[PDB]
């Protein structure tokens, strides 16, 4: 209904991905060789501009989503209207605990399976001395 | 039919001697006024007004700078052409060269248009 | 053809000479502003005089260099531009050339300075190996080979000027599990029965092996394995001499080398 | 314009005779009559219509447009020498006049834009690196015929031996043979407008 | 208000990003004459534009972390639900990977059943 925490996480992921996309497109257009290649007639630059436009659309929709989530965050001002900045320096959850215990049991089971898989998977280290 | 670099080489002594003569006539005018203002009627020798010499020095400096800039532009153009174009001076015909040039120009224009559209979408 | 740098230097030199003589002549228009103690302006005068000497010396030194230019200027390449206006719309060509060069330089500088990234995290094929090996093998004085008798994993070796070959057996993309030897001491062609590993040396190249292992755990980029192996082989190539030893004398120990930053120096000191 | 006027006075003093100093240097004094010393727009050019007594009339406007097109940017001073060389008495000036008139109006190869009055082609026969190729003062004066271009495409020069353009080979020999067979009734101004119109129309 | 401490301005954190981004690239894409001689000139400007960009980015990120911390200490139920959803997604992905590995191993061992015909 609110998902403000997930909204902030998505916004952070989006701005990080925007920076990543900037770096990637710089690395991409870095080796922009002569379009009129001696050997290559029309091969490279086509896919180059294709990926260029793709990354452009990507960063455009990224900016759009950023603006949208920022507007959503700044509009839904519910809870702690004062919001004391000086309140960040120190001097039911039953279902959560049940899900955590179930996940831990599944993790231990998977770990036992992986432990068995270790011995079942080495399988060559002991007998590579005479393997062919 | 004179090459730029050899002209600059052969012209360096000219700038040197002109600067020397400039300093000489400057010293002449200085000692002249220095004997005139406080000494006696001794310095009676009309030398150069020191304007022509300075103007000539500046003009030679400017001409040398122009020649050097022209040589630099020419060599930079030759270098970039060699680095971003194969050897085709009739294994490719001249029309192929012109076509390649036009295609590269069109690709550059397309890149420019794409960047302009990106800037527009940004705003 | 790197004379462009020297010519730009000469340009700067003549510009500085003009500027200096102009400033010298302008400063002689007036005497000491307010000395009140002495005539120490002679110091600044002698400084300007020496600056003139510096300018003359630089002009002479640049006259000595820049021997001559080659005949047939422009090398017949812009003859199209030299052509009549019929075919030339020609300046567009030079414009696009300059634009491309500027964009290339800009992208390079941007990528270089963008090395300090801000990505807090990174989350939500037996054909590239041969291609990478072929690409790396085009490099000179460093011959490589591969047999891969173990299986899917990659097994390869490299050679240098001496017989100090290196045995590097790694996975598909990234280099790991390497070892070093020297002067056929490994004999990993048909050692015993085949291209054996034996993970050993005569207690001298152990340091080199440790350095290479550390480097493998240092150049481990998250992606782009080609760049990874290129950095690896460049790091390896830095041992072709093993003669100099900065930050010390070349007698400190058995050997001296640890260049992870593209510069070697006396080992056991970092 | 000023450097072209400098080159013009240089070349007119070099070989032939010129006129005494006046408001504007008039050395365009042709056979019949010539008076062009008015420059309304000095930045544009200093040239006008000399005189009209007979075609070779529209010839005045044709020469005006030809001078305007030959001034243009300072691409080459050889263009000036070429235009000066355009003085053939045996109906040679009439051919260039008609060619310029056809080019200046752009009417309806194959009824399309086919006109190339330039010089110094890159595909010229290799004999020596050219310094200023303008015209060939011989029996068969060399000149770019037309700039053939589709909608391959290249231009081709022609030297009609008026004593009549009897010229890989697939692009040159058939067209020249057809243009020769077309105007095969040249029996006195042979290579004045018959060959010109033949190369204009029947070359496509 | 150059030496003054207060900052009399507003309307930032949104337009600033696009402005800074397009700033040092409009210099590149421009229908204007480009002098064919330049070195170590645009580099200062592009370092400045990337510096201010990453700086305002850091500012926005710090603001985001501050808001997230204040929200968590204000409404911990949201953070609890987020953690529950993340754990559910992780468990689903783990189960999917386990099933995929099991099916792969099954398919593998099944085809090499009687490799040795004997």
């Amino acid at each position: 209904e609110v998902n403000t925490a997930s909204l902030c996480r998505i916004g952070q992921e989006t701005v990080q991905d925007i920076v990543y996309r900037t770096m990637e497109i710089f690395q991409l257009l870095r080796n922009m060789q002569l379009p009129n290649g001696v050997t290559y007639h029309t091969g490279t630059y086509q896919d180059r501009l294709t990926k260029l436009q793709d990354n452009l659309r990507q960063l455009s929709v990224l900016f759009r989503k950023l603006r949208l989530v920022y507007d959503k965050c700044n509009e839904n001002c519910g809870g702690m209207d004062p919001i004391p900045v000086e309140q960040l320096i120190p001097y039911e959850r039953r279902e959560i605990a049940e899900v955590n215990k179930k996940l831990k049991q599944k993790n231990q089971q998977l770990k036992q399976i992986m432990d068995q898989l270790r011995n079942l998977i080495w399988d060559i280290n002991a007998m590579l001395a005479m393997r062919n | 039919d004179f090459d730029p670099v050899q002209r600059y080489k052969m012209l360096i002594p000219q700038l040197k001697e002109s600067l020397q003569t400039l300093m000489k006539v400057a010293a002449q005018n200085l000692i002249q006024n220095t004997n005139i203002d406080n000494g006696q009627k001794s310095s009676d020798g009309p030398i150069q007004r020191f304007d022509k010499c300075l103007e000539e020095f500046y003009a030679l400096c400017d001409q040398l700078e122009l020649c050097l800039r022209l040589a630099h532009e020419c060599l930079s153009q030759s270098c970039d052409s060699a680095k971003h174009s194969p050897t085709l001076v009739p294994s490719l015909p001249y029309p192929q060269y012109l076509a390649v040039i036009k295609a590269q120009i069109s690709c550059a224009k397309d890149i420019h248009t794409a960047l302009l559209d990106c800037a527009n979408k940004v705003t | 053809s790197v004379n462009l740098e020297a010519f730009s230097q000469a340009i700067s030199a003549i510009q500085a000479l003009r500027s200096s003589v102009s400033r010298v002549f302008d400063c002689l228009k007036d005497g000491m502003r307010n000395k009140e103690t002495l005539e120490g302006r002679e110091k600044a005068f002698i400084a300007h005089f020496q600056d003139n000497l510096h300018s003359v010396n630089r002009d002479l030194n640049e006259l000595e260099r820049l021997s001559n230019l080659v005949g047939k200027p422009s090398e017949n390449h812009p003859l199209h531009n030299s052509g009549l206006l019929s075919l030339d719309p020609y300046s567009q060509l030079l414009q696009a050339y300059k634009w491309s060069n500027k964009l290339q330089y800009h992208a390079g500088l941007a990528s270089g300075l963008l090395n300090q990234q801000s990505l807090k995290r990174s989350a939500n094929p037996q054909y590239v190996d041969d291609v990478i090996s072929r690409i790396d093998r085009m490099f000179p004085e460093m011959s490589i080979h591969l047999s891969r008798p173990n299986g899917t994993s990659a097994m390869l070796l490299v050679t240098l000027g001496k017989v100090l070959k290196v045995i590097v057996v790694m996975r598909s993309l990234f280099i790991d599990r390497t070892i070093v030897k020297g002067y056929n001491e490994n004999v990993y062609t048909e050692d015993g029965k085949l291209d054996i590993w034996s993970k050993s040396n005569y207690q001298v190249f152990q340091k080199v092996t440790d350095h290479a292992t550390t480097a493998l755990l240092h150049y481990q980029l998250p992606q782009m394995p080609d760049v990874v192996v290129r950095s690896f082989m460049t790091w390896l190539r830095s041992y072709i001499k093993l003669f100099q030893a900065p930050c010390q004398r070349c007698g400190k120990f058995l050997q001296d080398g640890l260049p992870p930053t593209w510069r070697d120096f006396r080992t056991l000191e970092a | 314009s000023v450097i072209m006027r400098r080159h013009l006075q240089r070349i007119i003093q070099q070989e032939t005779l010129q006129l005494i100093n006046s408001n504007e240097p008039g050395v365009i004094m042709f056979k019949t009559d010539a008076l062009k010393c008015r420059v309304a727009l000095s930045p544009k050019t200093n040239q006008t219509l000399q005189l009209k007594v007979t075609p070779e009339d529209e010839l005045q406007v044709l020469e005006k447009f030809f001078e305007t097109r030959v001034a243009g940017p300072p691409f080459k001073a050889n263009t000036l020498i070429a235009f000066t060389k355009l003085l053939g008495a045996p109906t040679h000036i009439l051919r260039d006049c008609v060619h310029i008139m056809k080019l200046e109006l752009f009417p309806d190869q194959l009824k399309w834009n086919v006109q190339f009055c330039l010089t110094i082609p890159p595909s010229a026969p290799p004999i020596a690196p050219p310094g200023t190729p303008a015209v060939v003062l011989k029996s068969k004066m060399l000149f770019f015929l037309q700039l053939t271009q589709k909608t391959v495409s290249i231009i081709v020069p022609i030297i009609y031996d008026m004593a009549t353009q009897q010229a890989n080979s697939s692009v040159a020999a058939p067209m020249m043979v057809s243009n020769i067979l077309k105007r095969f009734a040249e029996m006195r101004q042979g290579e004045c407008t018959i060959f010109a119109a033949v190369r204009d129309l029947m070359a496509n | 208000a150059a030496p003054g401490a207060p900052r009399p301005s507003s309307s930032t954190l949104v337009d600033e990003l696009e402005s800074s981004f397009e700033a040092c690239f409009a210099s590149l894409v421009s229908q204007d004459y480009v002098n064919g001689t330049d070195q170590e000139e645009i580099r200062t400007g592009v370092d400045q534009c990337i510096q201010k960009f990453l700086d305002i980015a850091r500012q926005t990120e710090c603001f985001f972390l501050q808001k997230r911390l204040q929200l968590s200490v204000q409404k911990p139920e949201q953070v609890i639900k987020e953690d529950v959803s993340e754990l559910r997604n992780e468990l689903q992905r783990k189960d999917a990977l386990v099933q995929k590995h099991l099916t792969k191993l099954r398919h593998w061992q099944q085809v090499l059943e009687d490799i040795n015909v004997q």
